[PDB]
């Protein structure tokens, strides 16, 4: 039997319903999401990391001159400094006083840390949505499996076939461009490859951490060696990756709305409480028992013994009943006024049973279904004492949930009196208008 | 069989089983003479722009008819106003210039 | 010196321009696209191929019975056929006549051909655009490099840095979902994984060609073995992949607009002539010569000796000139009326030179920019004789390209005549109003 319904996109809050198959006793169904994962499709654009400046041994030409040539090296620099007279540990290196040249060379490489300490720039496109669903029904214990939240792919969970509809909201916390560094994700419109500026995030760009074509854009400039010293001095703009790591700011992990939890393997946003999720579950035909084979419950009377509209199961109610064929009978409240903690109760030939519920209404009025029967529960609920709690609300608050009977009474008096004032004035006008007509005629 | 395909200035690609695709484009070699008489001019543009020529000629005829009808009405109305002051005066002089321009 | 312009998105048609640097003689620039490739981002959804029905040996229980069990095999079938009395080469296999039992098992697995002969279902998202550009400027020979059409990433082509703007149109021939089979690509809206139907494209679905979790949806029904025969007969819906091969229809390779060519490694659409492409190229400073160092041309007289508005360079023109220093001189036509074949000419002290051009106009009129100078060329072009040609038009047709002098004459007469006739009516109406006024006064 296929049961179709819509459940909210909430994690840790179970969805409860009664599967009512004509001719069979209701089968209690409970569907709880363990996690919801939005897994977008990503394409690695390039990898950024701290650069290393490689400086080969300078060519010191004594009594002569040399010339620089271009080479296929990132940010390659070459300059010939004439008029040098370097000294070594063994004395003057060159003979001529000024007819000597030192050719300095330098180029940018990926540092050793780039294998581990680097940021991956990704293009993010709409991907897939998956969830872990925990389901129990009738006398079948909790079973779970990974499912695809697409409304098409069915999943077999404990002999039951579950189809989870697509999320009503297509919202995703990732922008078209994200930067992944370590365990953190940043929404960052990184520069296109080959466009990174010196001292900025993209100063060093590589298509992959093992590529042999590196883009480097630093103001690497060779300076003249100090008088008499064989060395290759240079100036360069400090690494824009090191700068970025200082100024990264808040990661997406700390600013994603709806409480999303960001994971990287694969990149995904977990437990985003957005919209609702249509569902369809085909319950096995063996889970249903004929009406005549289940207990008949009658003379139901529901008394609310205690109630507070707290986020926990603050309500307590006692239901008196009369029955036959003592046995288990499911309990459910079809309306959103109250969420019942217990899923089923054991009924004797006569007596009473108690159940707990959570409600946001100051004067809750809800229907309670006891298998083949139902009763209406009414009462008053006190305000909760705790200002802050460490758990989410089980119930749902409606527009009129907070309006007390006293507030309704004042609204009725307001509208009734206000309307009567205008109505009486209009009637008086109509009566005098008729009298004036009869005066003329 | 004989297969005829319409080819425009954009070109047409055709592939014959197991042969490489071939591309062809049509040149503006239509019949007519755009420098000749109206008959030859209209024929050329009709062959080169069938729909545009039909719309163009219909629009021109509409503009001509609307313009000619409006101008004829304006001149007939003007003539009546010019001669009426004298038609109601059997002994009026009826100036010679007015007799030639209005009557 | 940066030169920026917009060139049409056409392959094989070169873009020509004169780079005019203040104080320096113009440098002829020619940019030609060799190919253009739209490379979308693709995610393999699953692999479809023809199924194989694996049938393990049947279990024959003589004088007894057996029970089937559930197994994870795809589309696994198990049925116990009682009352079997099989015979083999050695005679009756069982002693009992009707108390024997044969159990048959069957399941679906990927065929060997699925390693090679299978269809890949892909989800297609906006990716990247790349092109091969052939560039020559001044006296520098043709140079080419592969570039990214991003509008930001620069490319070094023969000491010149080229930046190509994004295509003016985001159009792509690939739909959101495509099926790649062999060398062909189909815009086929394939069913999601787990929802394929028997005898249809998705009857068998596998996430990868090596995946151990195979989805198979065929109406595989075990039949009762024939009387006295040990075999496992079964009925099954013919493979939906083989059925698809017959009905797959025309591939995207044969219906894609704009003449797009489809390639698979990577999946891409090539040479789609859609819109225009912005370009930005920095010509090296060494390429420019001071104006005072180049020839000065004067008394330019352009005569059109023959013209046909054919797709080829059907126009021929002769320009008489006088020039100092008798040097080389770039030739260009900035107006879109005609495209000049020659890039430059060799000038003497005095004489004339000829150039070829292609124009769509019946009465072309264009400015020919002889280096540092200009000459206006006007003429009459005859219609081409060839009805069909195997090469694209080298020129660009305009709205008024076909309007002849006689056509303009008739348009002017019709517009002028009707306008003049209207004015005559309005003037006569106003004049008579004054005549009537003077009658009263
Ligand atoms: C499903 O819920 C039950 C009870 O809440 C729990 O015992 C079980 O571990 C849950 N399943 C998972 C996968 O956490
Ligand atoms: C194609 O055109 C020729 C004449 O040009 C004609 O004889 C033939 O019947 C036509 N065939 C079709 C299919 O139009
Ligand atoms: C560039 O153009 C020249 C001449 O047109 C040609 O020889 C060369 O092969 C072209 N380059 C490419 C990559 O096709």
């Amino acid at each position: 039997y296929e049961h179709t319904a819509v459940m909210p996109n909430k994690v840790g809050i179970p969805y409860k319903a009664l599967v009512e198959r004509p001719g069979y006793a209701p089968v209690h169904l409970q569907i709880q999401l363990v996690n919801t994962r939005i897994i977008p499709s990503t394409n690695l654009e390039y990898i950024t990391c701290k650069y290393k400046t490689k400086v080969p041994s300078p060519v010191v030409k004594c009594c002569g001159a040399t010339q620089c040539t271009s080479k296929p090296h990132p940010d390659y620099q070459c300059q010939v400094f004439s008029g040098v007279y370097p000294f070594m540990y063994g004395g003057a290196y060159c003979f001529c006083d000024t007819e000597n040249t030192q050719m300095s060379e330098a180029y940018v490489e990926r540092s050793e840390e780039c294998s581990i300490d680097h940021a991956k720039a990704y293009k993010v496109h709409t991907g897939t949505v998956q969830a872990m669903v925990n389901i129990t029904y009738g006398s079948v214990s909790w079973r779970s499996a990974d499912v695809y939240v697409n409304g098409e792919t069915p999943a077999k969970i404990g002999d039951a076939k579950l189809i989870i509809g697509p999320l009503s909201s297509a919202w995703s916390p990732f922008d078209n461009k994200v930067v992944v560094y370590g365990h953190e994700v940043y929404n960052y419109d990184f520069p296109e490859y080959g466009t990174g500026k010196a001292g900025s995030f993209g100063d060093l760009q590589s298509r992959t951490s093992t590529s042999n074509d590196l883009y480097a854009n630093t103001n690497l400039k060779l300076q003249r060696p100090q008088a008499g010293i064989v060395h290759t001095p240079f100036t360069q703009v400090p690494s824009g990756f090191e700068r970025w790591k200082k100024d990264k700011g808040a990661p997406l992990n700390d600013v994603a709305p709806f409480g999303c939890s960001i994971a990287l393997e694969p990149l995904r946003a977990e437990n985003c409480a957005v919209g609702s999720i249509p569902i369809s579950i085909d319950i096995p035909d063996a889970a249903f028992t004929r009406i005549s084979e289940t207990p008949t419950v009658s003379d139901l009377e529901c008394k609310i013994t205690e109630c507070t509209y707290a986020f926990d199961f603050g309500g307590i109610a006692t239901v008196a009943y009369k029955s036959s064929k003592a046995g288990n009978c499911p309990i459910h409240s079809p309306s959103g006024v109250a969420v019942i903690k217990e899923n089923d109760v054991t009924l004797a030939e006569s007596g009473s049973f108690t159940f707990h519920f959570s409600t946001a209404n100051i004067h809750p009025a809800f229907k309670l279904q006891v298998c083949t029967s139902a009763v209406t529960c009414k009462g008053d609920c006190k305000p909760p004492k705790d200002h802050i709690v460490d758990y989410a609300a089980q119930h749902t608050e409606s527009f009129t949930s907070a309006i007390s009977a006293t507030a309704w009474s004042w609204i009725k008096v307001l509208v009734g009196g206000t309307s009567a004032f205008i109505v009486l004035g209009l009637i008086a006008t109509a009566v005098v208008a008729l009298v004036l007509f009869f005066h003329r005629h | 069989t004989t297969v005829n395909f319409t080819v425009t200035g954009e070109g047409l690609e055709y592939t014959w089983g197991n042969h490489p695709p071939k591309r062809v484009w049509a040149q503006e070699s239509g019949e007519g003479n755009p420098h000749g008489w109206p008959h030859e001019v209209v024929v050329y543009y009709y062959n080169r722009y069938p729909l545009t020529t039909i719309i163009g000629l219909c629009t021109c005829v509409a503009i001509i008819m609307v313009s000619c009808v409006t101008s004829v009405w304006l001149l007939c109305r003007t003539r009546n106003l010019c001669i009426t002051p004298y038609k109601l005066a059997p002994n009026a002089q009826v100036p010679i210039l007015l007799a030639l321009l209005c009557c």
